[PDB]
């Protein structure tokens, strides 16, 4: 059931991190990021679609009730369990269940609401690659989860 | 649909590290605090 | 593992400024301040599992040699020189091991087992908490032992 | 009662070099002159203790068998040479039998109840010392027996 005591607590936690008068406020541009690091799941865009009832150029303040509130309605919406699957059933290189990485450069840099350069690395890192290669999505998924 | 679970991914992973990190140095400043006062305590209590 | 007479010396010479009387037992409350006065630095959460691993009261009182007995048991290492420079690097200024004096106290009292206002007055008084500035972390670990 | 025939003659004896008339009871003055004299090795704070034990406002005076009831008080403990060998390792920096005269000066005069200037004066003139240099405690707590 939602919103006993300790939920609270840590959700404060993570937003205690940004604020840096302890006044209960934050940048706009971290809104993003306290979100994700508690593991909410939201697209650019939709970010952009709460930020546009607060900010006049994208370097705005907004409180900790602001981003609960968001936050309240995201917590009801659904994991993308299904939706990822559907997501990467797309860039497989022959439907044996395997993403070529050529696709997922255009996947990472081109496509969409895309990755920058020092995050790209990151995920390079992450799979290993030093050439031409694959990855598996159903593992990827679970890695993800 | 892949970017947004790869942006929330790195940037969990790296608040787990950072909480991780925070806990483990206030644990080792805790330790400090406690071998100070106590190396406090006894020189204190030997030289009576 | 088993233990050997240097080493129990030693975990006496933490525990002897504590028995006031040499009962050979103390209330056990108290083990937390022995153990990090003996140089292990374990969260609460971690003095309570090795509580657990001997099934013992933590308002009752605990014997030297079962005392003993549960340091034979003892499952959370917390002396290593390297665990606590990996805790450091992820907040190096550029990599070459520079930490933020005011961010560290920013992020040491809003997030984790966060620093009381009391213990914050005590830290400023014995370990001159730099509030302009910036430390090497490499002699600052070493500060610390 | 707590004391032998042969006990309570031995303090009496020296009682009387305090006592000045014979009558029975000694000045509060002397009261720590002759506990001190009596192998006994009481604190400043002890002897302020053992006084208003008897008597909190009183007369500046005790009764012979009220002074042997602190005696009594005292003897109790298991007072020996050993313990005070490993007091000085305390202030050892090699572990060679050794403190330093800077560190017994501080230990002296910072630390604790503390020794007055013509203490340290005659105690200086009675160790033979010369230089500030280091003292071996082993030797010491063979002088100090």
């Amino acid at each position: 059931d939602q919103l006993t005591e300790e939920q609270i607590a840590e959700f404060k936690e993570a937003f205690s991190l940004f604020d840096k008068d302890g006044d209960g406020t934050i940048t706009t541009k971290e809104l993003g990021t306290v979100m994700r690091s508690l593991g909410q799941n939201p697209t650019e865009a939709e970010l952009q679609d709460m930020i546009n009832e607060v900010d006049a150029d994208g370097n705005g303040t907004i409180d900790f009730p602001e981003f609960l509130t968001m936050m309240a309605r995201k917590m009801k919406d659904t994991d993308s369990e299904e939706e990822i699957r559907e997501a990467f059933r797309v860039f497989d290189k022959d439907g044996n269940g395997y993403i070529s990485a050529a696709e997922l450069r255009h996947v990472m840099t081109n496509l969409g609401e895309k990755l920058t350069d020092e995050e790209v690395d990151e995920m390079i890192r992450e799979a290993d690659i030093d050439g031409d290669g694959q990855v598996n999505y159903e593992e990827f998924v679970q890695m993800m989860t | 649909t892949i970017q947004k679970y790869w942006r929330m991914y790195v940037v969990r992973r790296r608040y787990k590290i950072r909480r991780a990190a925070t806990i483990v140095i206030q644990s080792y400043l805790r330790g400090y605090l406690t071998r100070n006062r106590y190396r406090k305590i006894l020189r204190e209590y030997k030289a009576v």
